[PDB]
């Protein structure tokens, strides 16, 4: 019933403050934090992300982390900014930069008990905290290295929470630190073994959607962070907005993960949207349906057919006919019947809100744990063994303390989930 | 004297509860404040000083949500706020919350208020338990207090009222496995078990009320109906005949061999009009027809070892019989060698009552067939087999063996079903 | 021929044929009660057999009301062993499984320690 | 002189109500017990203190309905509360029941009413007993009884008045055992044995009386009156049968044929206009058709050994012998070897007394006979196959070997009752 | 004088149809006084009523049941105020048709405090003739409590006769599955406990409600109308002075000629409808044969199956024994092959001059014929058919009980039909 949420680094707290402004707005709050929505369905689950304050407003629970004033100091100077309660921002002046040792191991750990001590607060003041929420870059030094870190010291004091992430996936077509998919792959490592469920937003298919469809020319971080907000408010739909459920992550977690290491789901959303444009032709109902099991539509660069989707949730925002949806969304399951797993019968589960987001009038989230998730991962890994075949970049780590093993341990690990991934992939009932 | 408690657990369990208490409340002409303007109900409620008819049933529910809906409702005088049970973590959809981790934190007081409940029983007959086949609360508290009964209240009489999975109402991966779970460790402290195929409930609303999509009020407003039918020979003493506990004793051929099939008549809408209306002889052919059933199955193909009427309003032997007169010709009723052909038959005086701005029309003479056909194991095989799949792969089973659970209670819970599935094999030999 | 005279009666034999053959042929107290005694003796003792074989009946009623008692109560042992047993090894086994995920993050803690160690030994 | 008149079991019980009726009748004694105006009624009477005389008569049965039905009727004055000793439940049609059941019990308390009676006497002959064969009472406490009687008052007489069943009256299937059994018993100790076969005096109410379904009473009314004819000469001052020892030699040469077969003259009805009564020619030829006889066994076939001709009322000797004269012309009427041609003939000069309003007719004239022929072998074969049939299948014994008695006992008895028929062939040659 | 016991649903309805039938026969109106015209049937009254003197009359009569409702009945009933309220003793956990509930657990729990009202009520008594019990064979109150109040009252009066009107259960009527398995039970326990057993199959008397007497939708108004005629009929003896001067053991002893062999088929003419309509009387030979005709009997047999060892018969109604007993020499004359030869004079008849209520003749029948073993194959046979596969036993099982009861109580009824055979072939 009440959700803790962490952003750490840039990207972090980018991805984090745009999640904050569409929930607000989502919820009637204004940059001040007092309540303005006429619905009071708006209020009904405000408990899980949100403080009830003096004056009757409300505060976000979350705790800003990153070792750089920077982006820090962008969010405070932002729209929202005031919203957040400043006590809870940690925020170092050493930099990771871009260096996963930086912020696990060295100059990360002495700013962690600090972070801790903020969310031993936030747990502290809970009728009945659920899990943890983390939004983090995963080619950076602070997201990806302390945010990791993060997990592992909140695992170890509550075992007994979900922990869940918002991992974004670095791109070679949106970046040039060379070291990317060192951070990357080291932080895979962490997450297959100490979160329950992550929500996979890659960066080279948030850029080809605000290129290729989007048709942004030269799109700004500002054109992904809006898509990335999108599948955000999506997903954690109807852990926030009354309905039929219920509206648990551990429930959905039971129902979403049949294989532990397995939890990395590849988001989608329809209809997709250039960052501040008003929207003119709304969708029918087989359009959603269709576009939401679009390789097209995908946050992960990764085609949902050319694997086997192991579980798919699929929620639809906005008034419209669940008869058309039901039917819709039979069509789409007993036609590309090839690429879901027998062995999990009735795998697609769908929740509707009658509420949608702002500038739409029909919206449709998808989640999904399809095997072609491996395709991220191998990416990734030809990425690192490229550089790490010839030791490349590698003394900005030992020189940091880290070990070269450590490295090896990681890349192998890696190896795993992919096989793991092709394994169930492959297996048939018979 | 022959007092009963009805024990609600979670969801399924507790909304049911609501549907047939409310239908108590009309049938026996009460107020929702427990006061009323024959004493035979009185071993379902209790009078206090102030002429107040308080329920002898227990809410329980391991999350707030649904016993809050009551608390509020327009019944929440009805009750006690003891009597209303309920904690904040939910059973996560998993059985092994359900029984173990989280359940064991409200069992002890639950047993209190069945104890207190028991305290003002004169002569307890037994207890009736709601629950759910695949919900976390449903499934492992459900068991956890019946074995907790058969320690308690030893050897005494626990009738349940189970709510079999369908796609179509709701559902959630895993139910087969919770299904399984609690058939398994319910058996030996069951017994007489009415299971309820939650598509077939569907099936006729869809069919009969004509409702594209059948609310879980639209499905427990007509399951209240069925379970009033088999509950009317308690709280009714009329002359006529009503009898249960009887019907039991030609119901239970073996002890494992315990689930009747209930296969109500006539479910007709409010929208007919000049349809007035069924013959006795009417309402008895269409108990044989798998369209009337409550658990979807095909006792045409199946053996008999029991058949039990339960007529109720306008009946008379002189058709009765009549009516029984032309069944025993259709070569389709099969009983085996060791069993009679013959059918208990118990009529009521108070007609159906029916529930104001409801989906059903004021029936004259309605019916409820319950019978021991070995035709049932086809909800168990359909069941298992959904089992099989996901098991076969250990697929989601790291959530019941993270709560503890034993990889071998899986397997345990399967061969006993394995038996009992061979056991309706065996018994259909003649 | 003549026999009697009498006030009220008269008597004489009247002959017709005699004779053929002159000539003509051709309780204890003690043993009534010794009888009596013997024959009460079995009139008791069959019904003394009878109140022997409806006290036998008698046991077994004594015996099946019994069987009952301990069927029923054997059964609570076994139910309630049964639970103390399930709730024991859950709570061992649910124990384990948090107690070794700790321990392997301590262990990654651990780790830890030694590379910003590996950091100072290199400075 | 005295006479003791015992009673045992209901057939007994209310055969000696209409007897005592009769008696009290023939000598003017009122049911209180007065007589006002030879003395040798007194043989029966005992007269007490208030000038009553009360009957020398104990009554017996095992449960109270019928001797609780003489202190109904109007002769309850005539008896003393002693006299009439009943217990609470009757030996249900078993003969191991009145005998060592609740015989054993009653049997102390009816010897001491007997005592108590005989406490009395200048010179008591013996006993008169009355009873039944078929019945619980009539045969198992009857039996007992003669038992004791003859340990307790040897050399002293008994004379058996028995009533043999018949299946036209109420009969029970059990009642050839009881026959049996009693027999046995009652043979060793009964000096004389008068059976009145129930079956014929059923069609002598009818044939000769005009009532088809004869009252226990109307069958009795003719049995009192043929009792009355054997005791007449004990009760008055006659010649012929003076004493109890008189029958026992008059009629009893062998000891174990023992049964005389009795016949009455004139059986007649009043509800019918009157005309000219009876001759001593008339009745003499009625007392040789078995058409008025008391036991049904064919005389015209078998070997006679006794004969006793007597009459009563307005006959005088040379009509009786004229009567006798006519008989032996053209009926030869047979006799054993052994024995004399000829019969002892009795007048007792008395009135034939009958009940007044009663279905009997007031007759001037009357006889009866007393008659010992090897005929009454064919009333015990009869009985004996019935005892036959069922002890062969052992049906109904269970009852008895229930109440004390031994499997033997029925063996026993059939045994005794077959040589007492092959003693009527070693006689009847 | 005579004590009478109902136990369970069908004894109670049972016997307050005989209590009503036979205080309409004694005068004895509803509240408890004699208002009769002749004082015949005042002389023997003291055999079944009392005297609160008063000067009222109470039945002795005990009520027994586990469960409240048929109590209620009765008191709700009309003749149900004539009853001592200290008479009814009754518990509350119903027995629910099991002989084991009845008999055992349940059953125990009330007997002792039954026990005591028939040790009180036979205080009273000067002289005891026996017991009366009224009961169902396939119930539980009635077939497993009355079977174990017999035993316990064997126990304490074993002087006494045991006389029961035992109602053999059938599919026709109860759909009760456990039927056969309480009737076998029960009716081991009369073959070995009663001396008189009065069978009265329930197949018979739905047969006779039906096909005889054009009844449709026979209730059990109908079938216990057939009972109290056929009680009031048999009891025509004990309550009646005639030339019979009989009681319990004097009919037992002339009845029963081997032990075991005790159980008694009842017959009843005329057949007379529940209400309508009175009209024209019968005949002397009408009334004979119709009652030695199998479609008069209450127990479904075949009198012509068998070889009957002894008969007993009570004509009422004012007609001449003439008539009558050239009847039945005429019968036995005619049908010479089904009266066993080797039991002289094996047919009893009695004549009555009161004929019933309404009626003006009738002729009540109880015949101790081989054939009756039918009526316990019929059941050994229902028995088995569960019993081989062991259906239904755990309810039987879980009240304390042994499979080996269930064998013993069949192989001693397959016994007794093996017995009752023996003599439906035996010859002189
Ligand atoms: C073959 C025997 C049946 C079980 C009867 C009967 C029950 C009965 O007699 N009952 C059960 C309540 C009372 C009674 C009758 O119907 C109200 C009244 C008129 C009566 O006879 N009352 C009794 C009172 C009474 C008797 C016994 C116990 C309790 C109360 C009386 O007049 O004295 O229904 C009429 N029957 C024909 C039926 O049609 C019943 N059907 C069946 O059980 C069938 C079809 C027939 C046997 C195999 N299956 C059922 C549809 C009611
Ligand atoms: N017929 C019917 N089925 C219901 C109802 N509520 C839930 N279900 C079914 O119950 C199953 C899910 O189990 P639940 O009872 O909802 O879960 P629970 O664990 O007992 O309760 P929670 O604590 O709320 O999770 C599915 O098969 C649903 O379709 C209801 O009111 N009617
Ligand atoms: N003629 C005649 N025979 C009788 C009389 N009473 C009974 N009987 C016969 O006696 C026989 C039965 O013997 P009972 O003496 O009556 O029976 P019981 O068992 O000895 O005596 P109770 O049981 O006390 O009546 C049958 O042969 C009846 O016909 C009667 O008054 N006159
Ligand atoms: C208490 O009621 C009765 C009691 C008895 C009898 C009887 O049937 C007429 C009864 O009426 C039903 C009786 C029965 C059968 C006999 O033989 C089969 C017999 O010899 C004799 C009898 C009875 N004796 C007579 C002479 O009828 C005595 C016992
Ligand atoms: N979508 C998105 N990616 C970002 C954003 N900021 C940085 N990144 C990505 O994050 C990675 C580097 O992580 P960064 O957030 O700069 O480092 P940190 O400050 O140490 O967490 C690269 O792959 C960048 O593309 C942002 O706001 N949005
Ligand atoms: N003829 C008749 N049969 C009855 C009556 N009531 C019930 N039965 C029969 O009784 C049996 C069931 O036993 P019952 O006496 O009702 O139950 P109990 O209370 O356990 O003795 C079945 O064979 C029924 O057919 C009745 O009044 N008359
Ligand atoms: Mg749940
Ligand atoms: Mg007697």
């Amino acid at each position: 019933r009440e959700i803790v949420h962490i952003q750490a680094g840039q990207c972090g707290n980018q991805i984090g403050a745009k999640f904050w402004e569409v929930i607000s707005d989502e919820h009637g709050i204004d940059p001040t934090g007092s309540y303005h929505g006429d619905s009071d369905l708006q209020l009904e689950r405000i408990n899980v992300y949100y403080n009830e304050a003096t004056g009757n407003k409300y505060v976000p629970r979350a705790i800003l982390v990153d070792l750089e004033p920077g982006t820090m100091d962008s969010v405070r100077s932002g729209p929202f900014g005031q919203i957040f309660r400043p006590d809870n921002f940690v925020f170092g002046q050493s930099g990771a930069g871009n260096n996963w040792a930086k912020g696990h191991y060295t100059e990360g750990a002495e700013l962690v008990d600090s972070v801790l001590d903020v969310v031993r607060k936030e747990s502290e003041s809970c009728d009945c905290l659920q899990g943890f929420q983390l939004t983090h870059s995963l080619g950076g030094g602070t997201g990806s290295g302390m945010g990791t870190l993060l997990i592992s010291k909140i695992r170890e004091e509550y075992p007994d929470r979900i922990m869940n992430t918002f991992s974004v996936m670095p791109s070679p077509k949106v970046s040039d630190t060379v070291v990317e998919p060192y951070n990357a792959t080291l932080s895979v490592h962490q997450l297959v073994e100490n979160t329950d469920e992550t929500y996979s937003i890659d960066n080279e298919a948030l850029y080809d959607i605000c290129f290729r469809t989007l048709k942004l020319t030269t799109p700004t971080y500002g054109d992904l962070n809006h898509l990335v907000s999108a599948t955000m408010s999506g997903v954690t739909t109807c852990l926030r907005f009354p309905g039929q459920l219920n509206a648990d992550l551990r429930k959905l977690a039971v129902n979403m993960v049949p294989f532990p290491r397995l939890h990395f789901f590849m988001p989608g959303f329809a209809p997709l949207t250039s960052r501040g444009s008003q929207q003119y032709r709304a969708l029918t109902v087989p359009e959603l349906t269709q576009q939401m099991f679009d390789s097209k539509n995908m946050m992960a660069a990764c085609d949902p057919r050319h694997g086997r989707y192991l579980t798919v949730a699929a929620v639809f925002r906005g008034r419209m006919s669940m008869k058309e949806v039901d039917e819709q969304m039979l069509n789409v399951q007993n036609k590309n019947s090839s690429y879901f797993v027998e062995w999990i019968p009735n795998n697609v589960k769908t929740a509707v809100c009658d509420i949608p987001p702002r500038g739409l009038k029909m919206s449709a989230t998808f989640i999904g744990n399809s095997t072609a998730i491996q395709e991220l991962f191998k990416r990734i890994s030809e990425q690192f063994t490229a550089m790490f075949r010839r030791k490349a970049f590698l003394h900005w780590y030992t020189g940091e303390g880290m070990d070269e093993m450590e490295f090896t341990e990681a890349e192998s690990n890696m190896n795993d989930l992919v096989s793991e991934y092709q394994q169930y992939q492959d297996a048939t009932a018979d | 004297m022959r007092e009963c408690i009805s024990i609600h657990v979670g969801q399924a369990g507790v909304q049911i509860g609501n549907a047939c208490w409310e239908l108590y409340c009309l049938e026996h002409g009460i107020q929702p404040d427990g006061q009323m303007p024959d004493d035979s109900f009185n071993t379902f409620f209790s009078e206090t000083g102030a002429g107040k008819h308080v329920p002898r049933a227990v809410f329980v529910d391991l999350e707030p949500t649904v016993i809050d809906e009551v608390r509020t409702g327009t019944y929440r005088q009805l009750f006690h706020p003891e009597q209303l049970i309920t904690g904040k973590e939910d059973a996560a959809n998993n059985y092994a919350r359900g029984h173990y981790t989280i359940g064991k934190e409200i069992i002890d007081l639950v047993l209190d208020r069945i104890r207190k409940l028991a305290d003002q029983c004169t002569g307890l007959q037994g207890f009736l338990v709601f629950h759910s086949f695949g919900g976390g609360t449903g499934s492992g508290f459900t068991s956890l207090l019946m074995e907790r009964l058969s320690v308690d209240y030893g050897k005494k009489s626990k009738l349940e009222f189970s709510i079999y999975p369908a796609p179509q109402v709701s559902t959630a991966v895993v139910e087969p496995y919770n299904s399984i779970l609690t058939t398994h460790t319910t058996l030996e402290h069951s017994d007489c078990a009415f299971m309820v195929d939650n598509e077939a409930i569907y099936d006729i609303c869809r069919r009969n009320l004509d409702i594209e999509r059948p609310t879980y009020t639209n499905l427990n407003r007509l399951i209240g109906q069925i379970v009033s039918s088999i509950t009317a020979s308690l709280r009714f003493d009329g002359a006529l005949n009503v009898d249960l506990t009887e019907f039991q004793t030609n119901l239970v051929p073996y002890p494992r061999i315990h689930f009747p099939l209930a296969t109500y008549a006539p479910v007709i809408s409010a929208e007919k009009a000049y349809h007035e209306q069924l013959s006795v002889a009417e309402i008895t052919n269409a108990c044989f027809e798998p369209a009337n059933q409550m658990v979807k199955c095909d006792p045409r193909h199946g053996k008999y070892m029991a058949c039990c009427l339960l007529y109720r309003g306008d009946v008379v032997p002189k058709d009765v019989n009549a009516a029984i007169a032309t069944i025993k010709t259709k070569r389709t009723i099969q009983f085996v060698d060791w069993c009679p052909t013959g059918f208990k038959v118990g009529i009521n005086y108070q007609p159906p009552t029916v529930v104001p701005g409801g989906d059903l029309a004021k029936v004259q003479r309605a019916v409820c067939m319950l019978s021991n056909t070995t035709a049932i194991a086809e909800a168990w095989a359909r069941l298992d087999h959904k089992f099989d799949l996901m098991y076969a792969k250990r697929a989601f089973v790291h959530w019941y063996v993270g709560e503890g659970m034993e990889e071998g209670e899986f397997s345990e819970a399967r061969e006993d079903m394995a038996a009992l599935e061979k056991d309706y094999e065996e018994v259909g030999v003649d | 021929i003549e026999l009697n005279k009498a006030t009220s009666g008269q008597s004489w034999e009247v002959i017709l044929k005699p004779p053929s053959f002159d000539g003509v042929p051709e309780p204890s107290l003690e043993e009534i009660q010794k009888k009596l005694e013997a024959a009460e003796e079995r009139r008791k003792y069959q019904e003394a057999e009878l109140l022997k074989h409806l006290a036998e009946k008698r046991e077994h009623e004594r015996e099946v009301i019994q069987k009952a008692i301990e069927e029923n109560n054997n059964f609570i042992k076994m139910a309630k062993e049964k639970l103390a047993q399930k709730m024991e090894s859950n709570k061992e086994n649910r124990e384990a499984h948090l107690a070794a995920m700790l321990e392997r993050l301590q262990e990654k803690d651990k780790h830890a320690e030694e590379v910003r160690k590996n950091k100072e030994l290199k400075e």
